[PDB]
């Protein structure tokens, strides 16, 4: 998910050389203006090196916030934690209610044919 | 309450080699060892000559051993922590700024030079096993200083190597089998860290068991009559088709500790200013003594 | 500048695509980015694209290639929802081997071949949650769609009254599968295998 | 506020019919003033609180989505001069003379409510039914959220006799007194009719210019910048837009409402 | 972005601080970073986040299920307890007069009083203080937090808050410590609780549970090891319960009408 | 046992959705249901009959270009190859 909803774009003002801003959310298009630091003020040479220098810098964020993703369950759920439903319980729920739509629909279309056939 | 629990390196008065300050070791372990051995004094005396391990591996779950486990695991771990650290070259650190976006800063490890590592400690053979065991040390340097972050609360990163030599060693009498690993896992452990598997079956079916084998005698009139498991039916499997092979295989989990590193604010808050964890980490990394974990370390298949 | 404005405009950093919204082609990898709203916008009908989103839509992620085109409409799909596939491989707690990670643990001057997880993994191979994974229910196809990923399912032997106890409702039935593991062929695409526990 | 109130009791549980003006209580109060969301736009902005004719800016616009324009496919090419170029198919706004059109906008509802000026926005798009409500109650003007009546204007006194007129003062005080059937039976000609949407109103256009009456609407890259008294630049498609040049207008009418009803407090 | 909300009268708290409590120091290792460190971490995780136009607050409730965002969750709560315990540790003297307020501090407000009462079965809130001391010591190994908790029941109970656990949501208290095994009549509430919420968001709706907190005592380190130190955890507590402001708490309970 | 119309069976290098798993997608994919197309002069083809053989409604006839569906200048040189191969013997 991107927030490509643009917030006061005016006070904006922000500091690339690391690809991390208050405000502005992690996405690639932080690494693309991450990238023009890189070949602005020219710590790196051209477009392709500049991006990959920052395209290691997005791994290591993202390689980060995975670990802290989990670390949040796996402790809150060695510490008191009841969960309703969870990425795979909404992955069974919606997917076997559909089921209910399919079944009743091939009661009509295989048998509608066997009369239709018979 | 003897220095039997503490190792000369770790000095009182000292600022732990920078790393802790004068007081930070106190503060992150003797003052501390205070109130902690005070309270397993208060909790037996055993203490006074088995170690730690003993109270601990005496119960999975004491109904008592509650608190005294708690007091235990802590004192255990500083020691598994503490021992294999050398002390970063570093002078006391600064209150690292407004971080967070200040930190991320450099590059969070991915592909950049490893500093203080097995290889540079001659710790060869097992810096491949850690590459072996962790895509490379580089990908197991990432995961570790990482894992610590994650925690929010007092916590403990791991390394262990998890043995699984063989199933039936000690009914078959083998004292001399050092326990032979297979593989290098990460492992945490937070307030009160147990070896991991979630102590998933560790204490499931056995608190489980207990209320569903009641649940029959809980419904002291009859038994809630014919209908039966039912909505518990497929969920009694909670464990029975499930967590009790999510108990690891066929009851053999098992870990073997090499490296460990707490992630309690009393350890970085001293002088890591209000979240120097990572440079903690930093300096926790390029402070690590590797030869105790190489000695640490078991031998291989 | 106007462009300047303009060259960090949200819409933007949207890059473009004109990849049909029905891709009757088998998909692997996602083919547009889901645009997120605030529930507030949504019933303030507000989606930040060239013209509003019907009310008719009550999502609050949908998926757009056309700001608005000649028909005096944009071309929208309000299904996009990839937001709960990628995800659920998070619920499904598995790594990638990726090849050999020489250097970099992804390694790879432009990266287009082999891209990596491609975004489907940023967590260390290696971690214990591996303690036997989570048997992970998943959705046999005969093969089994877990967290909407397809594992062959495996066992210690066939059984074949498990097959018959779902009869013609096998991918309708859910069977917890202890995933061995997945990977991703260079052509982003994810290959896993199941645990059937019968 | 609670007149249908029994505080439960005393060991009767937390009666369900106020446990939720606890919640209220737990929010007008306590809320939540240990972390608050600041720096962020939201769909309730602009309507309510909406930058003085001063204020305006390009950044402030370009949010709003005021640039966005049609397609590069649907260009009435009557606006190569307020066009600033194509982008994804689609054709950017000048917005720097946006804000020249929009700040002159501004000025003449200014001015014409410091006039006792009838002003009627119109829009016609889904959802401008409050902001255009909400548009006219500040500068207590006039507004039209469904189709305009084709002949609202020309063919008034058929249209709208049925509908009655109040005096008002100076102050817009209901004189609360009689009005001749002749009287009322007349013309409340508007003095400003601003369109939101000029490209599907035109029947109101093309009537206000047979009518005499100044217009201020919102073009686009496709509306004809002609059959208006003062075209803005904009977005007519998103209502974010819309609601901020509205707004903008809107705020420039109740300055002037506020200056003229202060000239009446000097005597 | 959010904004750390600025602290009555910081003015002496930048240098002085809140008489007893804490001088200044503390909140420079709490409100003035620790808060602003997670509330920029929320910041950042808010980052192209729906959950950010609304109040950490709200999202702490929305950031209930899909527990794949605890991570942020518990840092959310973790904002919201805290100012939650500044405010009971918030000094927030009284103004006008020009003289320095006279801390005519109202203890235990009239409903208070009742409140225990019926909350500890005809007890003395003081004697709830070291109770209170008695549970925390005895229901914390690390991080945590304190708090008193009224409940629909009216029973104005205390909660056995841990690391960042959710005042409100029960099935979120975070107060089994998962880590230390527990007896299995806790493993019955937590059968129960299982089943409880099981069916509650069955039908669309996490456990509507007017469990709202009241005072609040921040039992992570920052709260004692930063100053007080080590064995002082308790004793930390002790000044603290010694004393609090009792406006916030007098406006922390539904004692009255509205609409 | 089922019928064949009523059952997607998508593989499992794909992303299943819940829709996805629905009889509605069923319908949808049926409505949403070649050297020489990659540009070589189909007319040099003039002999190999074996090429020509495959646009050919099978009955002697070309195709509109509704199916064939080849570059004008493809088409026009593969219908020029074929009607060639007529002259040329085989075919």
């Amino acid at each position: 998910p991107k927030i490509l909803v643009e917030n006061e774009i005016g006070d904006e003002n922000y500091d690339w050389s690391h690809m991390l801003q208050i405000g502005r959310p992690l996405d690639g298009e932080s690494v693309i203006q991450r990238t023009m630091y890189l070949i602005k003020t020219k710590q790196y040479g051209d477009m392709v090196e500049a991006y990959d220098h920052a395209r290691y810098e997005f791994y290591a964020l993202r390689m980060q916030e995975e670990t802290e993703q989990q670390v949040a369950l796996e402790e809150a759920e060695m510490f008191g934690s009841l969960f309703g439903v969870s990425a795979i319980e909404h992955g069974i729920q919606k997917e076997q209610e559909v089921l209910d739509v399919w079944e009743k629909k091939v009661v009509e279309e295989t048998e509608l044919m066997a009369a239709r056939t018979s | 309450y003897s220095t039997r629990y503490a190792l000369e390196h770790l000095k009182e008065g000292a600022p732990l080699k920078g790393l802790f300050s004068i007081e930070g070791l106190q503060k992150a372990w003797f003052d501390r060892v205070k109130y902690l051995d005070a309270k397993l004094n208060d909790c037996t005396n055993e203490a006074q000559q088995k170690p730690l391990e003993t109270l601990i591996h005496e119960n999975s779950k004491s109904a008592s051993k509650k608190h005294i486990v708690n007091y235990a695991s802590s004192l255990y771990n500083l020691k598994f922590s503490m021992s294999s650290l050398q002390g970063c070259i570093r002078t006391p650190p600064e209150e690292c700024p407004r971080l967070g976006p200040e930190a991320l800063l450099q590059t969070p490890d991915f592909n950049r030079t490893i500093s203080n590592e097995p290889l540079t400690t001659g710790n060869e053979r097992l810096q491949a096993a850690l590459i072996s065991s962790f895509g490379s040390l580089m990908e197991f340097r990432t995961l570790l200083i990482n894992s610590n972050l994650a925690i929010s609360g007092d916590g403990f990163t791991w390394l262990v190597a998890r043995r699984q030599l063989d199933k039936r060693a000690m009914r078959n009498d083998m004292p001399n089998r050092d326990i032979e690993y297979d593989k290098l896992f990460i492992l945490n452990t937070y307030n009160a860290g147990t070896p991991f598997n979630f102590s998933t079956s560790g204490v499931m079916n056995e608190l489980n068991n207990q209320y569903t084998n009641m649940e029959k005698q809980r419904a002291k009139e009859a038994g809630n009559l014919e209908d039966s498991e039912m909505t518990a039916k497929q969920a009694k499997t909670k464990f029975i088709y499930e967590t009790q092979q999510k108990g690891f295989s066929g009851k053999e989990v098992s870990y073997i500790p090499l490296l460990a590193i707490d992630a309690s604010p009393k350890t970085w808050l001293t002088d890591y200013g209000v979240f120097g964890k990572r440079e903690y980490l930093e300096r926790v990394w390029d402070s690590i003594e590797w030869k105790i974990v190489e000695s640490r370390l078991p031998q291989r298949t | 500048t106007l462009a300047e404005l303009l060259g960090r405009s949200r819409i933007a950093q949207v890059a473009n695509n004109h990849k049909p919204l029905t891709y009757t082609g088998k998909k692997f990898h996602p083919t547009h980015q889901i645009i997120e709203t605030k529930p507030s916008t949504l019933y303030r009908q507000e989606w930040g694209l060239k013209s509003a989103i019907p009310s008719k839509i009550k999502s609050r992620y949908l998926v757009y290639n056309d700001l608005d085109t000649l028909e005096r409409i944009t071309t929208f799909e309000p299904r996009g929802g990839t937001q709960w596939n990628r995800l659920r491989f998070q619920e499904m707690g598995v790594p990638i081997v990726s090849n050999i990670g020489r250097q970099n643990p992804f390694f790879k001057k432009f990266n287009t071949e082999i891209i990596g997880t491609g975004g489907l993994s940023y967590s260390l191979p290696g971690k214990l949650k591996v303690i036997q994974r989570t048997v992970v229910p998943g959705r046999i196809l005969n093969l089994a769609a877990i967290g909407g990923f397809v594992a062959d399912v495996v066992f210690f032997q066939s059984p074949p009254s498990s097959f018959n106890s779902m009869g013609d409702f096998i991918r309708m039935k859910t069977f917890l599968f202890e995933i061995l593991e997945a990977s991703m062929e260079k052509n982003g695409s994810v290959s896993m295998h199941a645990r059937l526990l019968e | 506020p609670y007149p249908n109130l029994i505080p439960s009791a005393n060991d009767k549980p937390y009666s369900s019919q106020e446990l939720f003006l606890r919640q209220l209580n737990h929010s007008m109060r306590t809320a939540k003033l240990g972390a608050t969301i600041s720096k962020v736009y939201y769909p309730h902005k602009d309507i309510f609180y909406p930058p003085l004719p001063e204020n305006i800016t390009v950044e402030s616009l370009m949010s709003a989505g005021v640039h966005l324009g049609q397609s590069t496919s649907l260009w009435r090419s009557s606006t190569q001069s307020y066009i600033y170029g194509e982008y994804k198919g689609i054709h950017i706004i000048d917005l720097n003379q946006t804000l020249s059109y929009l700040k002159r906008a501004a000025k003449v509802v200014e001015g014409v409510s410091e006039s006792g000026g009838i002003i009627l926005f119109l829009g016609t798009r889904q959802g401008q039914k409050r902001g255009l409500e909400e548009a006219a109650k500040k500068t207590h003007g006039y507004y039209v959220s469904t189709r305009w009546i084709p002949g609202t204007l020309t063919n008034s006194t058929e249209i709208s006799g049925i509908w009655e007129k109040q005096e008002i003062d100076s102050n817009d005080n209901p004189t609360e007194r009689a009005l001749s059937p002749n009287e009322t039976s007349k013309q409340v000609k508007p003095d400003l009719l601003v369109v939101l949407n000029p490209t599907e109103n035109r029947n109101a256009l093309l009537e206000a210019i047979k009518s005499r009456v100044p217009t201020i609407a919102i073009i686009d890259t496709d509306s004809e910048p002609s059959l208006v008294t003062y075209p803005i630049p904009g977005n007519d498609d998103s209502l974010r837009s819309v609601n901020f040049l509205l707004g903008v207008l809107a705020r420039a009418g109740q300055r002037g409402l506020q200056n003229r009803l202060a000239r009446n407090n000097e005597k | 972005i959010h904004v750390v909300p600025k602290l009555p009268n910081s003015k002496a708290l930048l240098q002085n601080g809140v008489p007893n409590i804490l001088s200044s120091s503390g909140f420079k290792t709490v409100w003035f970073d620790y808060q602003r460190y997670l509330c920029d971490k929320l910041t950042l995780a808010t980052a192209g986040q729906s959950l950010e136009s609304y109040y950490p607050f709200h999202i702490l409730l929305k950031t209930a299920g899909n527990p794949l965002q605890s991570n942020i969750f518990n840092l959310a709560s973790s904002i919201h307890n805290n100012h939650l315990f500044v405010e009971n540790i918030l000094p927030s003297a009284v103004e006008h007069g020009t003289n320095s307020n006279a801390v005519v501090k109202t203890e235990p407000s009239r409903l208070f009083l009742s409140k225990i009462k019926d909350s500890f079965n005809g007890s003395d809130w003081e004697v709830v203080k070291e109770e209170m001391i008695y549970r925390a010591e005895n229901e914390v190994l690390g991080q945590g937090w304190l708090f008193l908790v009224e409940n629909n029941e009216k029973k104005l109970f205390i909660l056995t808050s841990n690391n960042n656990g959710t005042p409100y949501y029960f099935p979120r208290n975070q107060s089994f410590d998962l880590n230390s095994a527990i007896s299995i009549d806790e493993f019955a509430t937590l059968k129960q609780m299982k089943e409880l919420i099981g069916k509650s968001t069955k039908l669309n709706g996490k456990v509507q549970d007017w469990t709202m907190p009241i005072i609040c005592v921040n039992l992570w380190d920052h709260a004692y090891l930063h100053d007080y130190g080590v064995g002082n955890r308790s004793k930390y507590v002790k000044n603290v319960l010694d004393n609090l402001n009792w406006s916030v708490v007098n406006n922390r309970i539904f004692s009255g009408i509205s609409k | 046992k089922i019928d064949q119309s009523l059952s997607k069976k998508l593989p499992k290098g794909t992303i299943y959705d819940p829709f996805d798993f629905s009889m509605g997608r069923i319908h949808l994919d049926r409505k949403y249901q070649d050297i020489m197309k990659s540009g070589a002069n189909p007319l040099e083809f003039y002999a190999r009959p074996r090429i020509l053989s495959r646009y050919v409604t099978s009955t002697g006839r070309i195709q509109h270009r509704d199916i064939t569906g080849l570059s004008a200048k493809n088409q026009r040189r593969l219908s020029k190859a074929i009607r060639r191969c007529q002259a040329i013997g085989l075919m």
